[PDB]
C-alpha cells in the first residue's frame, strides 16, 4: 500500500523509528484514535497532513505509534493462582483492596475484575463486603483510554475466550467492544507516579505490579519494592511478572510457589 | 559544547548490555539511557571503528530487549556516548514507557517526543 509506505518513510526520516512492512495493521489501531478526533479519513490524508513541520501533529502521530497495549489475562496462571489460592485464603479471615499498578491501556485491572466476577458466581456470597480494585498509571491518553474501557479488534482478537467476550463485553459497532459497566464499576482509575509517595493509596490485600519494574534501575526499582512492601496488608501478596524475580529484599517479601509460578508474601 | 542545550533528559540506568560492530561484540556497562543515545563505560579490547555505526541492545529483565544503531558521539577517560541513529517500532516503544516512567509526567514525555520528531526539520 502506497499510503502505508509513506507513513514507513515518514517514521524514518523524522525519528529514525524503522516500522517493519508487515505492520499495516498495527499502524491502523494505533492511530484510530488520533485520527478520529483529528478528522482525518484514512492513512493518506494524514501522511499529508504530517508532511509539516508546524503544529503538534507529527508528535501526536509518533506518541500513538510508540504506546503499547498490556495484553488480556497475561500469562493466565497468576489468575487462576488469584480464584484458586489468594481469595480462599482470604476468606479464612472485610473489603478486598486490589492494586493494579501501571495498568496501561486497562487490559490487566479489567481482567482481575472478570476474575472475581467469576470466583463470585462460583462461590456464593463468600466475598460478602464487595471488592475494590486501585488501577494506576500516568495521566494521559493512554490512561484515558483505560478508564473508557473501549478497545478494538487487535486487542480483543488474543487472551480473551468467546466466553469471556459473549459475557463480559458489549459490542460497540464495527470492531470496537467495551467493557460491561458491572465490571468496570468494580475498578478505580488513578493517575499515580511510582516515583512518588504512595500514601494516598491506601492498604492493599494484593498487589500487581507486572513487568514494570524493568523499566527502572536496580537501586529505584529496590526503593518501588520497599514502598510497596508498606501498602500491603500483613500477609498480602505481590505478583510480579513471570520473568520476574524479586531481588536483595529477603527480611521483607518471602517466595511463594505456585502451582505454576510464584508470589510473594508480604513479611 | 557547553552552550548547547540538551534535547533529551538523561535517565540513570544500568540494565546488563552490550554494542555490537561487525563480527564484534562486547559487554559494556550501562551509565545511563534516554530517548535518544545511551552512555556506556568503554570495555576491554575497545577496537570499535569510531567513523562506522554500531549496535546497543539493552536486555531489560529477562524478555525485553532494547535495540537500537548507534554513533558514538564522544569517548574521554573510560567513558563511550551514543547518539541513537535506528531504532525499530517495539525497541523505542519500550524505550518510550521507560522515559516516560522515569520522567514521572507524561507531558514531559511528549515534549521529548515533539523534540525528536522535529530534529531534522
Ligand atoms: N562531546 C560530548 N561530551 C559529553 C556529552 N555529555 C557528557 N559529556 C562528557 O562527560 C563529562 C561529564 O558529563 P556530566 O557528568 O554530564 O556533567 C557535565 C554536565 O553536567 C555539565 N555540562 C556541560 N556541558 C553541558 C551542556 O552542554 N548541557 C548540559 N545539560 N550540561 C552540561 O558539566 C559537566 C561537565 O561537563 P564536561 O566538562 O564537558 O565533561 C563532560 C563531558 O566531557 C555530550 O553530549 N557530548
Ligand atoms: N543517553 C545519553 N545520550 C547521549 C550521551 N552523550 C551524548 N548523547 C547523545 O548524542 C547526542 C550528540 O552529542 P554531541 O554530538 O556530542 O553534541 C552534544 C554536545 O556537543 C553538547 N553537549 C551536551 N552536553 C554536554 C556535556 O555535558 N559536555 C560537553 N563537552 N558537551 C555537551 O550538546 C550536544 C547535544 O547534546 P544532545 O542534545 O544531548 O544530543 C546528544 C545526545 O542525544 C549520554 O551520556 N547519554
Amino acid at each position: 500500500n502506497a499510503d502505508f509506505e509513506l507513513f514507513r518513510v515518514f517514521l524514518e526520516k523524522t525519528c529514525g523509528i524503522v516500522l517493519g512492512s508487515n505492520k499495516q495493521y498495527l499502524v491502523s489501531s494505533r492511530l484510530n484514535k488520533l485520527m478520529e478526533q483529528q478528522g482525518i479519513k484514512s492513512l493518506g490524508e494524514l501522511v499529508q497532513r504530517i508532511q509539516t513541520q508546524r503544529g503538534g501533529l507529527r508528535e501526536m502521530v509518533v506518541d500513538a505509534m510508540t504506546t503499547n497495549e498490556t495484553l488480556w489475562f497475561r500469562d493466565t496462571y497468576p489468575f487462576e493462582v488469584l480464584k484458586q489460592r489468594v481469595l480462599p485464603e482470604l476468606i479464612k479471615a472485610q473489603r478486598l483492596r486490589i492494586w493494579s499498578a501501571a495498568c496501561s491501556s486497562g487490559q490487566e485491572p479489567y481482567s482481575l475484575s472478570m476474575a472475581i466476577d467469576e470466583f463470585e458466581k462460583t462461590n456464593l456470597g463468600q466475598l460478602k463486603a464487595g471488592v475494590q480494585i486501585v488501577a494506576t498509571d500516568l495521566s494521559g491518553s493512554m490512561l484515558t483510554a483505560a478508564k473508557a474501557g473501549e478497545y478494538d479488534t487487535l486487542a480483543m482478537g488474543r487472551g480473551l475466550s468467546p466466553e469471556r467476550l459473549q459475557r463480559y463485553f458489549d459490542a460497540k459497532g464495527p470492531g470496537r467492544w467495551a467493557v460491561k459497566p458491572a465490571i468496570r464499576s468494580r475498578v478505580e482509575f488513578r493517575a499515580l507516579n511510582l516515583l512518588d509517595s504512595y500514601a494516598s493509596l491506601g492498604k492493599f490485600d494484593m498487589v500487581f505490579c507486572r513487568n514494570v519494574l524493568i523499566y527502572f534501575s536496580a537501586e529505584v526499582k529496590r526503593d518501588i519494592l520497599l514502598r510497596i512492601h508498606g501498602t500491603l496488608k500483613p500477609g498480602g501478596y505481590l505478583f510480579l511478572g513471570a520473568s520476574e524475580a524479586l531481588n536483595n529484599l529477603p527480611d521483607h517479601y518471602q517466595m511463594v510457589q505456585c502451582s505454576p509460578g510464584i508470589i510473594y508474601r508480604a513479611k | 559544547q557547553h552552550d548547547e542545550r540538551r534535547r533529551f533528559h538523561r535517565i540513570a540506568f544500568d540494565a546488563d548490555s552490550e554494542i555490537l560492530q561487525g563480527e564484534r561484540r562486547w559487554e559494556v556497562l550501562l551509565h545511563d539511557v534516554s530517548l535518544h543515545g545511551i552512555l556506556v563505560g568503554q570495555p576491554q579490547d575497545w577496537n570499535g571503528d569510531p567513523q562506522r555505526p554500531f549496535e546497543a541492545r539493552l536486555y531489560l529483565g529477562l524478555d525485553v530487549l532494547i535495540r537500537m544503531e548507534i554513533s558514538l558521539a564522544w569517548a574521554r577517560d573510560g567513558l563511550l556516548g551514543f547518539e541513537c541513529q535506528h531504532i525499530d517500532l517495539d525497541s523505542i516503544s519500550h524505550l518510550r514507557r521507560l522515559v516516560e516512567l522515569n520522567l514521572g509526567d507524561e507531558e514531559l514525555l511528549e515534549r521529548e517526543l515533539a523534540l525528536l520528531v522535529s530534529a531534522h526539520d
